[PDB]
């Protein structure tokens, strides 16, 4: 049998990979940014408190204009909010109440949903006939849909619970490209600012960087020891941060191919649920299962602030494109806008 | 079954092996440079005045 | 005073020397018990309470607690002032407030008692939380106020509203203003008592389906705990008022009525809140 | 403002559907493959939602088990359920070992620390004849006691109820399913109406 030889060949490749990373591991960003002044204690107040959901809020997505906000709840209703005036614009009656993700198109015309129903539903907001309708119903995933993001009005990438990410074409409703390689259930994905390459975190404690045009895993990052739940790129696009079930946020560099920072504290023992970056990337916001968020300095790993004020586990959060405010949706059916 | 998976798995490592890796310190400086370049364009970092704050 | 006057047409002279000591201690610790009960409740009023049904009980408990505290301080100052030096300045005002607040306390326990009956037989019937809150305040305060105003608008012009010995509603033989307090007190207790038995039947329901006996004496300990906490909050200790009405000369009934009801503040902090394991651990640690 | 009036209209629809969904029982259905779940759901892809109305009460049942993924990553969304319906196939013997493990996992979740179980022992009619062909005592390493149905059936209940570590906060309801289905839906309603009655006692500080 040649299986034993192949495993040995794979094993020595992993040793070469870690040795190559160890060569550049001598320098650490923690000891480099000691000269820069710390951001200090930062305060954020709930400018708005969006309410109206009748169940736990699992996902939200900010609008491309930093004004509209879409959130999904287990009540079966998808609501597009007007963050400036707290008003409500739409309320979609999702066919399946088990929704776990929602995306808002960069053109502001489409909203996507998915969850335990094993399908991705896309709704046309700009309908000339009045009420919104299900534009397309993407199907083909054998596992629960964990995340979905819009590349453009005709391209969407979905993270499923079948250890497989896929790229879909809305016009034909077929998987243009299928991404495989994860040995665990994929939980989240993030798109680069140029929407060319994306990285997804799975339950195998590994984050893999993919190429949309090709459909191959360019890089693999293994720094966690538990399930990875949050993925977010740096604004530059050359780095990203991961949130896991160990209360640890790790910053990985695409070019260096190695973990740089480890944002963790002794007090926190819960798991990360969502992470986000500011416009400048200096401030890192991470959700937590201990009923409140945290603010981390992305260059010094110092807890700059706390976003307490939620009565249940924080399930989702996001920062606007203009970086004017940060929203947060917890399990207490309340959305809060912080600034 | 498992033989095919092993053949494909070892090919992925070889493709990932022959990639260009820059020094961490060089990559670390790029992250710090980006934060300093866009520090003034971060309303969260610098308290925005209520006059121009849309959420005031 | 003896604290029996609330339900006693006449207080025998032999009980007064011995009954006054226990009630003053009982009223004294009742004031302290209510202060701690309100303080601990105020801090954790909404931090841990989120259920819709639990929302109604919190407002009922503070209303019962608030009524007892202010009524007790009105009662203690209503018996320590002479009825001749200030027959209207401090004596007349205290009697009306004491009578009205006690009526509000009795009527609030009816709302709590009806609430338990509502969630037991009408398990699937759901009204709005605000609608239940509005009707509870209307009957909790408005109904005692309706009875209170007519008490001072009928007996007072006849100059039979004041007992000579103590600042409290007179008994007399022709005019009986005390019936405006005795009758509602027994009516609430009687309505609360059938509510008590309704809870007992639900705890004693037979096994559903083919379930085995499994644990033994598990239901009986719940019954003992339920009566321990439900009795003071429902004012079941006020049922002795009928005993002092009929005879008003028994040595034992005046003692038990005084000690149990004067200690009701202690039976609220120790049994209503401390016995509740949901809030017991959250308070002892810090 | 037209936008403000639009929000007010949306709010009415949200509350109108909220009170409609507030009367839904929202049960959860579990069990082994081909473990009689079809009979308990059809008496009248991922998870399937089935609705039946009994005594002016609408019930929702979610047949979890078709996901075939990491259950702990999506089992927290099935909280606030009235109870858990479990189906055990008494006729099958090899599937009983995995059924106990599945029952063990669901009852010990941190989310399901208070939800009751209305487990159903299905195929009791076929268990009478099948036990004669293969005795329960011989098939299992553990002793099954007397070969009579009055003790063998009760032995299965002992092996299932003892898996519940939270005896005080959980009330397991057991029933045997037969060919008739008129009383099958009655037990679910009786078990559910007992749970909500009991649940009010904890919220009222009585239980
Ligand atoms: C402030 C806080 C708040 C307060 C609390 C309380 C209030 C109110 C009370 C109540 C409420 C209302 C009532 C309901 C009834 C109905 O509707 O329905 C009846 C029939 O169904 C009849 O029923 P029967 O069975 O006949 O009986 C009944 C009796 N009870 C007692 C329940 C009344
Ligand atoms: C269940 C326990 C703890 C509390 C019971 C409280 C009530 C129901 C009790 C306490 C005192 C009792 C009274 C005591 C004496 C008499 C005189 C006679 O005519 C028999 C009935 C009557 C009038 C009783 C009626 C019931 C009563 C009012």
């Amino acid at each position: 049998s040649e299986l034993d030889q192949l495993r040995q060949e794979a094993e020595q490749l992993k040793n070469q990979i870690r040795d190559a990373r160890k060569a550049c591991a001598d320098a650490t960003l923690s000891q480099i940014t000691n000269n820069i002044d710390p951001v200090g204690r930062i305060q954020m107040r709930t400018r708005r408190t969006l309410r109206g959901h009748l169940a736990k809020i699992y996902a939200m997505h900010w609008g491309t204009d930093s004004r509209l906000l879409v959130s999904a709840s287990q009540d079966g209703k998808l609501i597009i909010w007007d963050s400036y005036t707290t008003n409500k614009v739409h309320a979609i009656p999702l066919r399946s109440s088990w929704v776990m993700t929602c995306a808002y198109a960069p053109s502001g015309n489409y909203v996507a949903c998915g969850g335990l129903d094993n399908i991705c539903s896309i709704y046309n907001l700009k309908t000339r006939e009045g009420n919104v309708r299900v534009s397309r119903e993407l199907a083909g995933h054998t596992g629960y849909l964990s995340c979905c993001r819009f590349l453009d009005d005709n391209q969407i990438v979905t993270s499923s619970g079948d250890t497989t990410c896929a790229l879909w074409d809305i016009e034909t409703g077929q998987q243009t490209t299928t991404f495989t390689g994860h040995t665990g259930d994929v939980m989240s994905l993030s798109l680069a600012p140029d929407t060319r390459l994306f990285v997804s975190g799975a339950c195998d404690a590994s984050a893999k960087l993919w190429d949309v045009r090709e459909g191959m895993c360019r890089q693999t990052f293994t720094g966690h020891e538990s399930d990875i739940n949050a993925i977010c790129f740096f604004p530059n696009g050359n780095a990203f941060a991961t949130g896991s079930d160990d209360a640890t946020c790790r910053l990985f560099d695409l070019r260096a191919d190695q973990e740089l920072m480890t944002y963790s504290h002794d007090n926190i023992i819960c798991g990360i649920t969502s992470v986000s970056f500011s416009k400048s990337g200096r401030l890192l916001l991470a959700g937590y299962d201990d009923f409140n968020c945290n603010v981390w300095d992305a260059l010094k790993a110092d807890r700059a602030g706390v976003l307490a004020g939620h009565d249940n586990r924080v399930s989702c959060l996001g920062v606007t494109d203009d970086g004017m405010a940060v929203a947060t949706g917890s399990w207490d059916s309340f959305l809060k806008i912080w600034n | 079954a498992s033989i095919a998976q092993a053949r494909k798995l070892v090919e992925q490592l070889k493709m990932e092996a022959n990639i260009d890796r820059i020094k961490v310190s060089k990559a670390a400086a790029d992250l710090m440079a980006y934060c300093e370049a866009h520090a003034k364009e971060d309303p969260l970092l610098t308290p925005v005045p209520a006059s121009e704050n849309p959420f005031r | 005073a003896s604290f029996s006057i609330l339900m006693s047409p006449f207080v025998p002279s032999t009980i007064f020397p011995v009954v006054k000591w226990i009630t003053y201690v009982g009223l004294g610790i009742s004031i302290g018990s209510l202060i701690l009960c309100l303080i601990i409740e105020a801090l954790f009023w909404k931090q841990i309470k989120k259920s819709q049904t639990s929302h109604t009980r919190r407002i009922c408990m503070v209303n019962i607690a608030l009524s007892l505290l202010i009524a007790d301080v009105w009662f203690i100052v209503g018996a320590t002032v002479d009825t001749t030096v200030n027959p209207s300045g401090v004596c007349t005002a205290a009697v009306f407030f004491t009578h009205f607040f006690y009526l509000s306390l009795f009527f609030w326990m009816l709302m709590l008692g009806i609430l338990l009956a509502y969630r037991i037989i009408l398990v699937f019937h759901h009204m709005a939380q605000h609608l239940m809150m509005a009707v509870g305040f209307c009957l909790g305060y408005g109904c005692p106020l309706i009875i209170s105003v007519i008490t001072i608008a009928v007996t007072q012009p006849s100059n039979t509203y004041k007992r000579k010995d103590v600042c409290w509603l007179n008994w007399s033989n022709g005019s009986k203003p005390l019936l405006a307090f005795v009758v509602p007190a027994l009516a609430i207790v009687a309505v609360n008592f059938v509510v008590v038995l309704l809870v007992l039947t639900k705890l004693w329901r037979p096994t559903v389906g083919e379930r085995l006996s499994r644990d033994d004496k598990a239901t009986i300990i719940r019954v003992g705990k339920s009566l321990l906490i439900l009795t003071p909050l429902l004012g079941l200790t006020w049922g002795f008022g009928i005993g002092t009405i009929v005879d008003s000369q028994n040595l034992a009934w005046h003692v038990i009525f005084a000690l149990l009801n004067a200690f009701q503040g202690f039976f609220i902090l120790c049994f209503g809140i401390l016995l509740d394991s949901k809030l017991r651990q959250l308070l002892f640690n810090k | 403002k037209a936008a403000v009036e639009r929000s007010k209209m949306i709010d009415r629809n949200l509350r109108e559907d909220g009170e409609k969904a507030a009367r839904e029982v929202k049960l959860l259905l579990l069990g082994a493959d081909n473990s009689g779940k079809s009979t308990i759901v059809k008496q009248m892809t991922g998870i399937v939602e089935t609705h039946f109305t009994f005594k002016d009460l609408h019930f929702k049942m979610f047949d979890v088990g078709g996901q075939r993924s990491e259950r702990k990553k999506w089992i927290h969304c099935f909280e606030d359920v009235a109870a858990i319906i479990f189906c055990v196939d008494l006729s099958d013997y090899n599937r009983m070992h995995e059924s106990m493990k599945l029952f063990d996992s669901i009852c010990n979740n941190k989310w399901f620390t208070d939800t009751s179980i209305i487990l159903f022992l299905n195929k009791k009619d076929l268990f009478e004849e099948k036990i004669k062909k293969s005795p329960l005592t011989i098939c299992y390493q553990e002793y099954a006691g007397s070969n009579t149905y009055e003790e063998a059936a009760a032995y299965i209940q002992c092996q299932f109820e003892d898996l519940n570590k939270r005896k005080d906060t959980k009330e397991i309801y057991t029933h045997f399913t037969c060919a008739t289905d008129t009383k099958n839906a009655q037990f679910i309603f009786d078990a559910v109406t007992d749970v909500i009655i009991k649940n009010n006692l904890k919220d009222c500080g009585l239980f």
